RNA sequence: GUCUACGGCCAUACCACCCUGAACGCGCCCGAUCUCGUCUGAUCUCGGAAGCUAAGCAGGGUCGGGCCUGGUUAGUACUUGGAUGGGAGACCGCCUGGGAAUACCGGGUGCUGUAGGCUU
RNA sequence: AAACCUCCCGUGGAGCAGAAGGGCAAAAGCUCGCUUGAUCUUGAUUUUCAGUACGAAUACAGACCGUGAAAGCGGGGCCU
RNA sequence: AUUAGAGGUCUUGGGGCCGAAACGAUCUCAACCUAUUCUCAAACUUUAAAUGGGUAAGAAGCCCGGCUCGCUGGUGUGGA
């Protein structure tokens, strides 16, 4: 045979890990270097952009640090797009940019700072980075979270960034990840990166099942057909939907009703219940072995 | 005679506790220190950079210049038959709030409480803390039993 | 009423050529995997030097490729074509994946030259799980649990009523 | 040969063992720990004689070895060859040094590992016997003949366990009808009731 | 009640196995035109929504291991101060105060902040 | 028995130039990419200490840079 | 570092034994593994004292109000 190693003298030195960690959430080596604050700042906080894509949504969060847990100011999600006329597609790139321009407006808006700061009302694409007007209050500023997402060029968290820089964030950072810096060349045309914030990306692939196959198209787009959202129409919607963000940035919280107040989950076994169960486990070993006897 | 390391015979004092090795809470390095703040020093062997000396650790100075990542303690330094209140710059993570002063800090509020309170109603409510006095005279009711008796137990070789 | 998602896949095949020397000995069995699979084989060097067997550290002395998708299971059927469809039970790991050996590459059907020459090469099926991608993504990784483990017989059973293979005891 | 044991008798040094450090120590003289029929089951061997010691000092390896053979030779003599087992509780394991000379005096007088002892304590446990309870005035003139290789005194005394066991007599043989205690080879093994229940199965049934 | 995003404490949270998961969600999953990256679209990046809770995840279970917290061990071991105390010594007892650690035996099995859902 | 390929277990039982100790797991290890903060310049402080030097080191500040999407990190070597 | 028996499996090996032979059996003997068991560590340690080392026990303290800043900045923000 061989010996074990999860014995009782693995488990009695093993040090588990943060539970943020054990779980795969966190990287605390870059959380390290991005929430604490100099010592010399004493309770300045420093807040930071948390963009999370997940598989059906996108999370934009600005948080700054507490002792406690991290504070959310505000907060926006790709599921409010389809209130300023996105219907579907709330996970691409150009879905990216309306959750960080809404997250952005969404906050200049509880600062009293929409009217200063508009940024790039008219998108282009280039290298855009708002300054502080003086005499006014200067402008918000925070940092990238990327998280435990690789960030190689065209990365949908960036996508985010450059959303919320033309909402009127100054958050520093380098044209080099956007969709669009040519890599061998490198340089930066900001017109391909247009056509990512427009959706017109994904516009010319339905096009592309055009003419190629019409029913694997139907299998790769079936709710843009059932929303009639054509590739006509997509980068239009996108103008529509970026100026309905900006005239109305407001989050109006969903109407929360009582509950009938009931159990879905399993209440734990309790100590009584638990040791009359050992009673009648060797009991009924002892009643069913006499059978056999 | 023995060497004069810096870290020499610090083999334990800035070993890691048991089971509580790797990554370093964050919520140490979230804590603001103002000046005068009253601060006791622990070094930690995770973090290299900025460790007190070992004279230092178990310590406790008070914060008189904040960097960064550091802040700079007054502490006392016994040398000779002379102390010394000499300046160090240790980093964050060896450092903690002393919970010596608070005590007292939370004492005071109680004594600027009961000072404005009952000086309207009078009463002279007593502020000094005193020394545990010897406690007063009062019965023991033995009810009903009667005390146990005990006597010494007969000894018997155990080995 | 068995789940859907709990059919068993082949998640990649690896092939593997030690030729154990460096030069053209292998440099030409490297163009073997490539009109074979398709793709560009890695080589991959010695860990350390051995005097018996020649080879040095670092030497580049074998070459591998992995395949997937449907690539793979044409593969998979030609390499038992040349095994008639048999293995044996010690063929079979216990952790559900399978692998044999072959004598000779032409056996594959693919056309010899005598500018290359003949190397043997070696098989190894990986099979899978919908849902195996869980223990190698970056973010949430975690592990399978037992129920959606592949255990060894449930492996051999599955190259039962795929290929009809037989598997004889040896 | 070597020097006498008044020399080495005190436990005057920190523990010293044979170590990374101190490396190039002759073996001790005892080798074996264990006599007389130790392949038996705990049922038969109820009585256990113990050697107590009385002073906290150390004892050679050569006192030992010389002890153990003393108290075999009158057991087999006695109780035969298999009707007893033999157990001594001590091991060697401090090395004690000698500055042996060929002047250089005091110079560098650091020892060299002369050869090894064992420090026992006060009321600590020699050597042990164990045999049927009826051999009862076999082992104490066993033991009693074993305290003249030993310097200091030691006390004679029959435990009131069950055998090598941590079990008292009084208390052994029930223990083992409601299977609290499941006799292991020369000793036994205690079931709590702690574990799974599938193996208290495997116990009644 | 419960989940998601970001957390604080960092096993009462871990590990093994088993059971059950409404709704939302998280996922698995479907693809490779574009972005990006690989020997391989497996990972990574990107575009999706046919299928599924099988797995992850959540909850519960185990006379579970571990961990946490007690009891016991034990006023024991050790120890501050004291004696023209004992003993040939080794060492020990007392006075004055302080006072542990296994084995063995119990109980416990994550709390919680901000923001947003679902159970309308 | 050891060449290479694959899966599984794996709290570090490896590695980090060297003695030993400490420290370290999406790293301080290994592999790549780009680099020269191993640069220029004031003081302060720590260590040995007489509280003198040298050496070594820690916090800053002013420059010039590197790297990274960025927060940052870096004025030699994880620390002694 | 170290004593002793138990229960395991060919996980392998040592003379074999009926086996041409066969993890098939056979007694084995060993290492190996799982539970226990005896004995220890100045250069080992999960635990862990007594004695001991810092600091605090106010007027240089608390509590309001207002100015200054080129520092710090969503924000007469933060700090001084």
């Amino acid at each position: 045979f061989v010996k074990v190693v999860k014995n009782k003298a693995y488990f009695k030195r093993y040090q588990v890990k943060f539970r943020r960690r054990r779980e795969g959430k966190t990287d605390y080596y870059a959380r390290k270097r991005l929430v604490i604050q100099d010592k010399n700042k004493y309770n300045t906080p420093k807040y930071r952009m948390i963009v999370r894509v997940t598989n059906r949504d996108i999370i934009c969060q600005i948080a700054y640090a507490r002792i406690e847990g991290d504070m959310i100011v505000c907060a926006a999600y790709a599921h409010e797009l389809p209130k300023y006329g996105v219907k579907v597609g709330l996970t691409n790139y150009a879905a990216a940019y309306c959750t960080g321009l809404l997250l952005a407006r969404r906050l200049l808006n509880r600062f009293g700072m929409d009217k200063i700061y508009e940024g790039q009302v008219e998108v282009t694409g280039d290298e855009y980075n708002v300054e502080s007007i003086d005499g006014q209050p200067g402008a918000f500023t925070c940092y990238l979270d990327a998280g435990l997402a690789r960030t190689t060029t065209g990365n949908k968290v960036f996508g985010a960034l450059k959303g919320a820089v033309d909402g009127g964030l100054s958050i520093p950072h380098s044209t080099k990840r956007f969709p669009g810096y040519d890599s061998e060349s490198k340089e930066f045309n900001a017109e391909v990166h247009r056509k990512h914030i427009m959706g017109q990306n994904v516009a010319d692939y339905m096009r592309y099942l055009m003419e190629e196959d019409e029913d694997a198209y139907k299998k790769q787009f079936s709710q843009y057909i059932k929303n009639n959202v054509t590739p006509d129409m997509m980068e239009e919607m996108y103008k529509k939907a970026h100026a309905a963000i900006r005239e109305n940035p407001v989050y109006e919280k969903k109407p929360k009703r009582e509950v009938k107040k009931k159990r879905w989950n399993r209440p734990k076994m309790s100590l009584a219940q638990k040791k009359d169960r050992v009673a009648q486990k060797k009991a009924s070993f002892l009643r069913a072995q006499e059978r056999a006897a | 005679t023995n060497t004069k390391g810096k870290r020499r015979g610090t083999r334990y004092m800035f070993s890691r506790p048991f089971r509580k090795h790797g990554v370093v809470p964050l919520a140490t390095y979230m804590r603001i220190y103002k000046k005068g703040d009253i601060v006791d020093i622990k070094g930690m062997g995770t973090v290299q950079k900025g460790m007190p000396h070992k004279c230092y650790h178990g310590k406790t100075g008070r914060v008189y210049n904040v960097t960064q990542h550091a802040v700079g303690i007054v502490v006392n330094k016994q040398v000779k038959g002379k102390i010394l209140a000499k300046r160090i710059n240790v980093r964050i993570e060896h450092i903690k709030h002393s919970k010596s002063r608070d005590s007292f800090l939370k004492r005071v509020k109680e004594n600027d409480q009961k000072k404005k309170e009952a000086k309207e109603k009078g009463t002279w409510v007593q502020l000094k803390r005193q020394p545990a006095p010897p406690r007063e005279a009062h019965f023991v009711r033995t009810n009903g039993k009667e005390p146990e008796l005990l006597e010494p137990i007969p000894y018997e070789f155990m080995a | 009423k068995e789940n859907p998602m709990r059919e068993l896949r082949i998640r990649k095949l690896c092939l593997n050529i030690c030729v154990g020397e460096s030069g053209d000995r292998l440099t030409r069995a490297a163009k073997v995997l490539e009109q074979l699979t398709g793709q560009t084989p890695v080589f991959s060097k010695a860990r350390y030097t051995v005097r018996s067997f020649g080879i040095r550290r670092n030497e580049k002395i074998a070459v591998h490729c992995t395949v997937r998708g449907a690539k793979a299971e044409e593969i998979l059927e030609k390499g038992l074509k040349v095994r008639e469809y048999e293995l044996r039970k010690n063929n079979f790991s216990d952790t559900g994946n399978f692998g044999f050996g072959i004598q000779e590459h032409i056996d594959l059907g693919i056309k010899y030259d005598p500018s290359i020459g003949i190397y043997g090469l070696d098989f190894y099926v990986v099979l899978g799980r919908p849902g195996f991608s869980i223990a190698d993504k970056k973010r949430r990784t975690g592990c399978i649990g037992a129920k959606h483990r592949i255990s060894k017989e449930e492996a051999m059973r599955w190259f039962q009523q795929k290929y009809d293979g037989i598997i004889l005891p040896g | 040969g070597r020097r006498p044991a008044r020399c080495y008798r005190y436990c005057k040094n920190k523990p010293y063992p044979k170590s990374r450090f101190c490396r190039g120590v002759p073996d001790a003289k005892i080798r074996i720990f264990d006599l007389g029929r130790k392949k038996a089951k705990v049922d038969e061997f109820p009585l256990c004689g113990h050697m107590v010691s009385d002073e906290y000092e150390q004892l050679s390896s050569e006192a030992l070895e010389a002890a153990r053979i003393c108290a075999n030779k009158y057991m087999v003599k006695s109780c035969g060859k298999d009707g007893f087992h033999i157990r001594v509780r001590l091991h060697p394991f401090h090395v004690i040094r000698i500055n042996k000379m060929l002047q250089t005096g005091m110079r560098g007088a650091f020892g060299k590992p002369q050869g090894t002892v064992a420090r026992v304590h006060i009321g600590q446990v020699i050597m042990s016997i164990r045999t049927k309870l009826q051999n009862k005035e076999h082992v104490v003139e066993a033991l009693r003949r074993a305290k003249f290789k030993f310097p200091g005194r030691q006390k004679i005394h029959i435990s009131k366990k069950w055998g090598f066991t941590k079990f008292n007599a009084d208390e052994f043989e029930d223990m083992v009808a409601e299977k609290r205690l499941i006799p292991d080879g020369c000793g036994v093994k205690y079931i709590p009731n702690r574990g799974p229940l599938d193996k208290w199965r495997a116990l009644h049934s």
